[PDB]
């Protein structure tokens, strides 16, 4: 760690903080991702050796490079390539007259690409949200944050605790399925791709069955026809209201023909059925797939 | 995506190989001494509630660490204590936290010991905790079921988890090998089916392949009431498995 | 009784000393050209203080290895080349140059400290893997097959060698040994018109046709050489140590 | 260094000490060499350097393990196989009675095995002497002390300084050649060989030309016939006395005549001087045991 001068704090976590830093030797600027080790408790926490051990198994362009692990006595720090910021505030800069379409069509692009280097790979991401995802001035978009990814050789079990943010969480997850998939992925990322379009959240839900209500108002309440099993599921009532499913067109107004039918696969009720994000590449939409450099306020 | 992931497994069990002859050149441990590890660390499993696939990590991690790494019999414990807790850190939704992997030790070793041994296996691992099991490879196998039959599924985990007992033979097969040799075993002895073309399309090897990992998975499976460990097949006749360990084996596989 | 397990040993480590061949494109701020200018001043570091040329091959086979795996800016560039030729002479050289001297030539550009500090950066990222294969061991090891010995062709041999250094493009994607079979047939041919020798052949397993890539290439870097913008190798070659062979002209044609 | 028990000193050198220590956590027992560094003035010293790098390349049961390097701030440690005691001392304990021929057979079988490695590997020694042999209770010996070691893909230039003690110095190196080659090494094992037989050192020269005659009162002073190219050689000297060669049944009383033969061709003159890979080959060899030492711990 001494050749390493800390330039300030860009993040605060659970387990600990990450800060801009520079390598003094060849001026490589990076991101210090620091972990305070309590050496009579716990040890090496599970977000920690998850998100090394899947991480440096993911060489991509769109997967954001663990460099190095600098493990000692009662520190661990993970050095990762640096970028200029996340999706989140991206949006929020971009609120008076949104992320232009190619620029969205990019990142969407890039984050299926990541995306689909990490399943091939048998890693799911599952926490994508904006804040997860990093920008540079070049117009690259990255995956980051992989303290809840898993390695699914063998499936892997949900749980009633903990993660993938309200908002971004898929149907079969609020249904109380027994194991994740990969569609998980993918349906986080369409609810992603919306609220780049419309520029809100596309499902903005106070709670488990509000998040719910929320999907069965836009998309319509499923039935055993669109989602064979539905109705068999844990936490699936009868009681649930039958609403019906309202035109895209009304949904995500400005995307063409080709964008709302991405979307609607990346929508899909059906874990079986939404698209797959090396699919969801081969798609029309993406044909006239351009990179556009954004403009950052830095 | 199922046929990438088969791919990916088939490329990183490859890499994720320790050295066979590893106990040979270890001054102070043995093939039975690794025997009463494994078995004791099916008893933790069983005492904790621990999922099967880190069982199969943590033996993978001990063998890698002892492929490289000399360790007195006084210390092996350790080196299996601290393996347990890197794989249900990676594997399991919650661990144990530490002072219970402390406890099942018996106090014999300290939680600092433990926590440094912990950083030491990652360190010798450098954090490639990912590895590719007989676990994951039979649940991969088991979608090519027509149809599906609890009896064969828990009989070729059995099997399996039979193989980490024994160094000798099982450190110079690959985890999809012996997988292989496992399924087609229990399928053999509950329905009296064989390695289907399915599998041998998927994973391209023949049942004439996989016949030198079965003839030692078969010599086992005859002998698994009299190996001096005993906790897999104690685990194995639980409800929850069908009393899967209880079933006769077949006397012949007719190859 | 020895020269063929050598031979047969260094052909197996030099497959694994490859540095990246393309590192240079996942590289932001650096260039080829930046490269060329790093090792051209090296080459006048080691004339300045009479380094041999092993310790030039092995400091560029250190650079290419480190500039693999490490982003580095254009300012610190030279800091990696001067921490790799210190520990190139430490090495090779009887006795290398203290530090004091590798500050020196840098124009006190870089301190003490950080040429320290670099030196142990880098044998961390090289893991102490110092004892690289380079083309002047093959070439060593070829001249033995000569059939006699002429100081000329070896001179010249080395010179092409030499200056295979310089450019990344095209010469990190060819191993040591095909480098040197290339300039040891081209030098060979240049001063007494003969071809790759049958005993060279069937030590090396090389034809002349599997050398034909590389030759094609380092004739053209011969045919160029005088245009080049960087010329320590040219100037180095010119004195009579090494016989004028920069001067000598090549063959327009390889005829093959 | 947090998982190492120092235990004792077990050895002082140059640029540092060599400590036994315990691996705390396996119970590894381990040899320590630790390197000061001076992080002002010189940095990694090229002893450590070539030592490290050579040394991880060669994996062999004669030449002794480095098992980790662990390069900190200003420390530099390194981590070896520990053995048990150097062969010097060995033959000090063994002054009364000699090492038995069977387990001088042995470990002269097993120090061409590991030299033979190093030389396949481009690797010299160059500093082959009792001290830097080590043994263990098994009946093991093994090459360390690679700190003058040297890759020789290029040949390696000798120097005016700094080398093998003065009494396993092979005859090119005192007339001043211009390279080393492996018959160096070679013939450092001779001397050490003759010193296991007869229980003394064979050329226990107070000088450099106090050495080179010991070495021609024994073997003849060399002429252009026994070695083509002595009398132009830099340190030759027409003024030499012009002794003759005596019988190795009085230089090595002991010995058989396959163990003659073999320490003839180990002191050729000429660097004609027996390959380790062929000195295993020789009968002398067609019946090696390995026998376990009486170390005196
Ligand atoms: C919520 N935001 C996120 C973006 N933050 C931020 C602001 C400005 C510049 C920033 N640069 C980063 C950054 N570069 N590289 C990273 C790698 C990880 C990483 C960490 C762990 C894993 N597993 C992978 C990548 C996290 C964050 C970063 N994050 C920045 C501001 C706060
Ligand atoms: C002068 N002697 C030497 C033997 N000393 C000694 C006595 C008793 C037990 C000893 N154990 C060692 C030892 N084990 N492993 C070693 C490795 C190196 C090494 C160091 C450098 C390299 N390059 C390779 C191996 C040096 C020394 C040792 N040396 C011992 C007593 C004093």
């Amino acid at each position: 760690m001494e050749n390493f001068q800390k330039v300030e704090k860009i993040g605060e976590g659970t387990y600990g903080v990450v800060y801009k830093a520079r390598n003094k030797l060849t001026g490589e600027v990076v991101a210090l991702k620091k972990i305070r080790l309590d050496t009579e408790t716990e040890g090496v926490p599970s977000t920690a050796i998850r998100e090394i051990s899947l991480l440096k198994e993911l060489n991509h362009p769109n997967i954001v490079k663990l460099l190095d692990v600098i493990h000692t006595e009662n520190k661990l720090y993970l050095v990762f390539e640096f970028l200029h910021q996340d999706l989140k505030k991206f949006m929020d800069a971009s609120a008076l007259t949104g992320i232009p379409l190619p620029l969205i069509k990019s990142y969407l692009f890039q984050l299926l690409q990541g995306l689909a280097f990490c399943h091939s790979h048998r890693v799911l991401h599952r926490d994508l949200k904006p804040q997860n995802l990093l920008i540079n001035t070049e117009g690259a978009i990255k995956l980051a944050d992989f303290g809840l990814a898993r390695a699914f050789g063998v499936p892997v079990r949900t749980y009633t605790h903990e993660v993938v943010t309200l908002w971004y969480r898929a149907p079969e997850i609020l249904l109380g399925c027994k194991y994740y998939s990969t569609a998980v992925d993918i349906w986080s990322l369409g609810c992603i791709f919306a609220e780049m379009v419309t520029r809100r959240a596309l499902f903005p839900g106070d709670s488990e069955i509000d998040q719910l209500f929320r999907i069965f108002r836009t998309l319509g309440t499923p039935d055993e026809v669109v989602w064979p099993g539905v109705t068999s599921m844990p936490d699936y009532k009868p009681s649930f209201p039958k609403w019906a499913r309202q035109d895209f067109s009304k949904v995500v107004p400005p995307l063409d023909e080709d964008g709302r039918s991405l979307l609607s696969q990346m929508l899909h009720y059906d874990p079986n059925k939404r698209i797959s994000a090396k699919a969801a590449l081969a798609h029309p939409f993406f044909q006239d797939v351009t990179k556009p450099v954004p403009h950052l306020r830095l | 995506y199922h046929e990438d992931i088969h791919t990916y497994l088939r490329e990183m069990e490859v890499k994720c190989k320790p050295k066979v002859g590893y106990m040979k050149k270890q001054p102070d441990i043995t093939n039975s001494m690794r025997a009463i590890l494994v078995d004791w660390l099916v008893e933790v499993g069983e005492e904790y509630k621990l999922q099967n696939e880190t069982l199969h990590l943590a033996v993978n991690y001990i063998d890698r660490f002892l492929s490289s790494m000399s360790v007195l019999r006084g210390k092996l414990q350790l080196v299996g204590t601290a393996a347990m807790l890197l794989a249900s850190k990676f594997e399991e939704i919650y661990p144990p936290e530490v002072a219970e992997f402390v406890y099942i030790t018996d106090d014999t070793y300290t939680k600092k010991q433990v926590l440094r041994m912990e950083h030491l296996v990652l360190k010798v691992l450098t954090f490639d905790l990912a590895a590719p099991t007989v676990n994951q490879f039979l649940t991969q196998y088991f979608l090519h079921q027509q149809p599906a039959n609890c009896k064969v599924e828990s009989l070729a985990m059995f099997l399996g988890e039979l193989s980490l007992i024994d160094a000798d033979p099982y450190l110079k097969y690959l985890p999809s090998v012996i997988a292989g040799a496992a399924f087609h075993l229990a399928l053999y002895t509950v329905t009296g089916q064989s390695w289907p073309e399915s599998l041998i399309r998927k994973t391209g090897y023949t049942l004439e392949s996989l016949k030198p990992c079965l003839m030692d998975l078969h010599q086992t499976y005859l002998k698994a009431p009299q190996h001096a460990q005993q906790s897999i097949r104690e685990k194995y006749k639980n409800s929850k498995y069908h009393g899967v360990s209880l079933l006769n084996p077949p006397e012949t596989l007719n190859l």
